[PDB]
């Protein structure tokens, strides 16, 4: 519950209507109807997943809400669909090539819902009488509507001895493997032992004696390749990034078995999204790889964001729009974000204030909207926070003009920093 | 060993109750607006409401940016963690730059985890009161309870524990006369060792005899452990327990610091939230002071202005000393403070003006005081004058050598002659430029 | 029932031995005389007393050493059950 | 007899010859000239010895061959941990510049740790269930527990063995039997060497001081410690294990007196080759509490800083120049040159005539000083070839004609291959 509000916490989805009509202000967003409708339609395409290898480029001036609309789409997509957010400079690893990192990122945003039929027996253990030779045992499971006694085997008795199960424990035994899983207790333990005090759990299902076809959908991403590349996979799946596995017999074989599962009804493919923020940092080799990697059937939807116009492509000398080669730039379609006006800026500032739980006068809102239209929006939020803190220190109830104007001089913007920078501190 | 560091006089921002700035601000002098901004941002940190916020301590060299940084750090107190980092440390040959930055961000975040355990200890006097066989079945011999006579230094208290634990008692060498470590819920017995009262001087053995427990048998030990999120990340990263990990050749290369985002985020964050909302731990976000931020590559700034966008990112205090300079890793891309113009928009710039000659004199005097050497009025005036001529940091470095010269010359206080001689024996770079 | 529950009497707290030559907490045990001691002088005096004893049937007198205020017993009857050195 | 260390490039200087009042003499401990630089070296040496402050760096400037490295080696010999390195040593393939520089900084600091433990040692007479430990002045019987019984068997302890056992059941069989060696006429085991029986009280407490540098982070780095202490060791050196554990433990030991730190000196010869990253790291590293006294040497004036196109004095950033006390050396004169040549000849066991010394000084003034320092031994060997007892002008002239100098070498490069 203790998680602080970040720069994109004010947004909590992409405000859209039944007909995908964008709204002025909803779900923490304001203005920018065109790019928001583009986000809505690409999100509909993602949730459809019928087509693979689609790319979208979010372009615009800084502070136009590129990362904002990206996080909004991520939120609107909701759980059950992977959304791999990554920065352009994260692919540069000292233990795995750029192409390998891109393959990892692509396969990481693809999920397979594996269906598994289970048969679990549950109930209340009324009698767990076990005859230890130092071989024979019987279990008396009880439910709210029926009871049954089961003769325990040697291995089952040993498993029960492993996980201590006293009378009155709510357990869920899997008839397939016999794994002992304790859920709780139905009553106290004799009220006499001067220890082991806990709370009592609710009774089990009436038909819990034998659940026939308990369906559990195990969801896992296509990053499962780490499970095969090495005999010990937890080390690679948890921390180790040195996963330069062999592409042959791993990628192709896993894809083939995933197709077999999809055809045989075991699992279903759920393509996610790969959001590369500041994609301009990718080397030209990474762009050349994305050009071809984006053509596979397992290719997720590649959302990208650029904050530049004509700029040199990293790893070469010639320039291209958005710092992306002409090929990949032409392949994808671009979503331009128009700057926000004064009203939109004021509304965004008000939404941020509401998020931060801070209140300020109308004149404060006006002067702060002015300052934000002049300097920037993020700087306006910084001033919101600073003025709220100055007001709290001042013992006031709401932020007045005298606090925003004070923190404006206390904290400087880059435009004024460079102005006072004429002291030639260093070069 | 006091081991006075370069600048240890700073003890805090020294702001008045009203939040304004004063001269004798707990060691640090001057820099009114800068110290007020430091107070605002430390109040922010204490609030623990905002995350991923960065501040830039831009200012010419010698303005004491690191000084005020350590001041605000001390003001925060040892309670919240403070991880100092320099831009050069990001360049690692084994782990990528962005992952080092993320590890530093994690270190900057603290987490106090409490743990209360009810345990019983004392000299055991085992005895099983015979009880009629299970009344539900036939007859014979059974045991319905097992009484353990735990004897502690304060007294004795018999515990009628559950009979199922008898297996644990027989498992370990729990004989009458030894100290056992009982657990309330688990019940597992862990023998600490025999009592020292039986440790005859003629018995040769160690780690087997332990003193009697002091206090009541029932002890509710409350312990708190403060570990940063990076500590938990590292702990959950590497394995432990068998699995042929004892190998030397193929395993001694422990530096596998490489880390993935799935483990870093996700499960660890969820378990932390579970411990928080359950009452087992309390999150404590700290601060990440990054001096020489201009030394980072553009591949580092492009990841910084994305990590700062996360809700979990802690407060970062950048301190750039250079001016308009080409960004590292870029082809003649000049930007203010050596930082891309895109990141400067996300940081609050705290400007620090140059110290007034009077402030130079105050700094020299307080540094001499901290060093513990008396300086005459004329010597202090000469030190202030030379600190006005050249860089101020040169004067403070002339105290200890001048002090030693004075002590060797037979005098206690640093006379003007001593500083005059040291200025000719040692000089600054501005004068050394005359090649 | 007896195996899993060896109901034995308490460990019978041992004796706090003391050096007979200096009356301090005994730190060692002379092998040949089988009497505790704490210093080298005590060991030498104990060896001399044992030699004097084994010389005849039984030493009529008793060696005296470091007699405190109260009458020191000069303990001869501190029987050493150990036999000859070798 | 020839040994590992012998007459070298800086062996003539036995130390930083100075008076009680830090008054540099003309030439006492082999070193001559550079009076102001010598007094500065003595002042910084007294500062190091005091250990009252931390994070102080001194830059030794001057033209090539002005005795900068000589003054540094003299201070090191007069100075007790000392770590001398070069700008290229910190550059490691498996360790980043920052990691190597931090390792050097921590290795430049010493730490003394006092250890006091109870020890029981004596010749074993016979075992069993019980031990019969004998010493020169007494003998004692000890009852053996399960752990002691297991240790008596895992290690083949037997009669006559001079055993040693402290607390924590840490038994040791340092060496074998004393008298029984007789019947082992022909063969004697590798580990079964013999020792004299101990004396005194059987059980005795021994206080020993362990001297280790602050670089012990490698010891607490991995599961195995002694292995990494010989070769490069670990490369990671996680910041946590370094600061949150070792520094706090050293502080606690200082508080309780268990340990005491002794700040040494870190001499980085030819610091001009360092990268801007190393300088930026030093800017902060010199601000830490447990920071040693740093010494540097550079022959560069207005030169480019490696890693960037910027130029600054001494080839290093201005940010660091404001943190160093520059001690510039002065080129030697005729008298100083002749005196250092005399010292070199006396140290190398070379005898030369007055005219030979005059010609050698004239050469060392027209050319570099090291050239004449080498001509010394060259003419000595020429005289030995001629079987003469003293080196004359003819020998030094023949050598000057045989071996060329930088100036004459460049002048004779007209061939251009
Ligand atoms: N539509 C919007 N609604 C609310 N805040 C916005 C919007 N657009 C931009 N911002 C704010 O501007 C700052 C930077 O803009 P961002 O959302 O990152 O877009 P961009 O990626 O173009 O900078 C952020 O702090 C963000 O909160
Ligand atoms: N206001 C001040 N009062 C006292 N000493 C100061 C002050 N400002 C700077 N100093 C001194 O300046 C020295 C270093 O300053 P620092 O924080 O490193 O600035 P920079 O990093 O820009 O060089 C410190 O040793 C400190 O003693
Ligand atoms: N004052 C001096 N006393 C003794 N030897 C000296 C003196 N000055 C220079 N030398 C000799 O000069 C030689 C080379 O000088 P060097 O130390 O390389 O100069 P730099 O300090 O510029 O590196 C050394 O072998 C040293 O013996």
């Amino acid at each position: 519950r203790i998680e602080r509000i970040g720069a994109h916490s004010h947004i909590r989805g992409l405000g859209l209507d039944d007909a995908l009509e964008p709204r002025q202000a909803s779900q923490g967003m304001v203005g920018q109807l065109a790019a928001r409708r583009a986000a809505g339609v690409v999100l509909e395409m993602i949730r459809e997943g019928k087509i693979a290898g689609r790319a979208v480029l979010i372009a615009g001036q800084p502070g136009t809400g590129k990362t904002a609309i990206a996080m909004g789409m991520a939120q609107a997509l909701g759980p059950d669909t992977p959304f791999t957010a990554i920065a352009g400079s994260e692919i540069f690893s000292l233990e795995m090539s750029k192409t390998e990192a891109l393959t990892q990122a692509f396969r990481r945003s693809i999920g397979v819902r594996i269906k598994e039929e289970t048969e679990i027996i549950e109930g209340e253990v009324v009698e767990i009488q076990i005859d230890r030779p130092a071989k024979v045992g019987k279990l008396t499971l009880k439910t709210t509507e029926m009871e049954t006694i089961y003769d325990l085997g040697t291995k089952m008795i040993e498993s029960l001895t492993k996980d201590k199960v006293q009378a009155g424990d709510v357990i869920t035994i899997d008839k397939a493997t016999g794994k002992i899983s304790k859920l709780g207790r139905s009553f106290t333990r004799a009220r006499d032992y001067d220890a082991m005090g806990s709370q009592t759990k609710f009774v089990q299902c009436p038909d819990g004696e034998l659940q026939k076809r308990k369906e559990v959908v195990h969801t896992v991403s296509l990053h499962e390749i780490d499970v095969i590349n090495s005999r010990t996979q937890g080390f690679l799946a948890l921390f180790s990034g040195d996963t330069g596995e062999i592409k042959s017999e791993v990628r192709e074989q896993i894809n083939a078995k995933v197709a077999e599962w999809r055809e045989e009804g075991k699992a279903e493919i759920i393509p996610g999204v790969l959001f590369i923020d500041e994609v301009h940092m990718l080397d030209i080799e990474s762009f050349s790889f994305l050009n071809r990697a984006l053509e596979s059937d397992m290719a997720p939807v590649l959302i990208m964001a650029t904050n530049r116009g004509i700029t040199r492509i990293r790893g070469t000398s010639y320039q291209s729009p958005h710092g992306i080669p002409i090929d990949l730039l032409d392949r994808l379609l671009i979503v331009s974000t128009t700057p926000y006006s004064e009203k939109d800026t004021k509304q965004i500032l008000r939404i941020r204030c509401e998020e931060e739980d801070v209140e300020m006068s109308e004149d404060a809102y006006t002067v702060l909207t002015r300052i934000g239209l002049e300097t920037s929006l993020r700087y306006a939020i910084q001033l919101i926070t600073a003025a709220s803190l100055v007001c709290r220190k001042r013992k006031g109830t709401e932020v007045q003009v005298d606090d925003i104007k004070r923190v404006y001089s206390l904290f400087l913007d880059e435009s004024r920093s460079t102005q006072y920078m004429k002291e030639y501190q260093d070069a | 060993t006091q081991r006075i560091a370069s600048h240890s006089h700073v003890k805090g921002l020294g702001l008045d109750e009203s939040g304004l700035a004063k001269q004798a601000a707990s060691g640090l002098v001057g820099q009114e607006n800068a110290r007020e901004a430091c107070g605002v941002i430390v109040e922010l940190i204490k609030s623990k409401k905002m995350a991923g916020r960065a501040v830039l301590l831009a200012g010419p060299p010698g303005t004491g940016k690191t000084a005020l940084a350590l001041a605000i750090a001390q003001e925060l107190g040892s309670k919240v963690p403070f991880c100092p980092m320099v831009g050069s440390e990001v360049y690692s040959t084994e782990i990528k730059k962005t992952e080092v930055l993320m590890e530093n961000f994690r270190r900057a975040i603290g987490l106090r985890i409490k743990e209360t355990k009810e345990v019983y200890e004392g000299e055991v006097t085992e005895l099983t009161p015979c009880e009629t066989e299970n009344p539900m079945g036939g007859y014979g011999k059974t045991i319905s309870h097992v009484i353990i006579g735990l004897k502690t230094a304060k007294g004795t208290k018999q515990l009628k524990l559950d009979p199922s634990i008898f297996e644990s008692l027989q498992k370990e060498r729990v004989e009458a006369g030894d100290v056992i470590y009982i657990e309330a819920n688990s019940g597992a017995v862990k023998r600490q060792g025999r009592c020292d009262t039986y440790a005859t001087e003629f018995d040769l053995e160690a780690e087997e005899y332990v003193p009697l427990p002091k206090g009541d048998v029932h002890k509710k030990k409350e312990i708190i452990q403060d570990v940063t999120l990076h500590d938990l990340d590292v702990a959950n990263a590497r394995p432990q327990g068998g699995q042929d990990i004892l190998s030397m050749m193929g395993q001694l290369m422990k530096p596998k610091k490489t880390e993935i985002t799935d483990k870093l985020r996700g499960e660890i964050n969820k378990v932390v939230n579970k411990y928080i909302d359950q009452g087992i731990a309390e999150l404590v976000p700290g601060v990440l002071f990054v001096d020489e931020v201009h030394m980072l590559d553009i591949e580092c700034f492009t990841y910084l202005h994305r990590a700062l966008e996360s809700s979990i990112a802690p407060i970062v205090i950048f301190a750039s000393n250079r001016g308009n300079c080409v960004i590292r890793g870029t082809e003649d891309i000049t930007s203010p403070h050596g930082i891309p113009l895109d990141l400067l928009d996300r940081v609050m710039i705290i400007r620090t003006m140059l110290y007034t000659p009077q402030e130079m004199k105050q700094i020299i005097k307080i540094r001499a005081q901290t060093e513990g050497i008396n300086i005459s009025e004329e010597a202090l005036n000469h030190l202030g004058e030379i600190g006005t001529k050249t860089t101020l940091r040169y004067s403070v470095q002339l105290l200890t050598p001048a002090n030693l010269l004075a002590k060797i010359n037979g005098k206690d206080s640093i006379e003007k002659e001593h500083v005059e001689e040291i200025s000719e024996l040692f000089y600054d770079a501005k004068s050394s430029a005359k090649i | 029932f007896e195996e899993w529950f060896p109901q034995g009497r308490p460990p019978k707290v041992p004796v706090r031995e003391v050096c007979p030559v200096t009356h301090r907490p005994a730190l060692y045990r002379d092998p040949v005389t089988d009497i505790p001691y704490a210093t080298a002088r005590a060991f030498k005096i104990i060896r001399e007393a044992y030699k004097k004893y084994i010389t005849a049937h039984g030493l009529p007198p008793t060696a005296s050493a470091l007699g405190p205020g109260p009458p020191p017993p000069e303990p001869l009857p501190g029987s050493g059950p150990r036999a000859l050195r070798q």
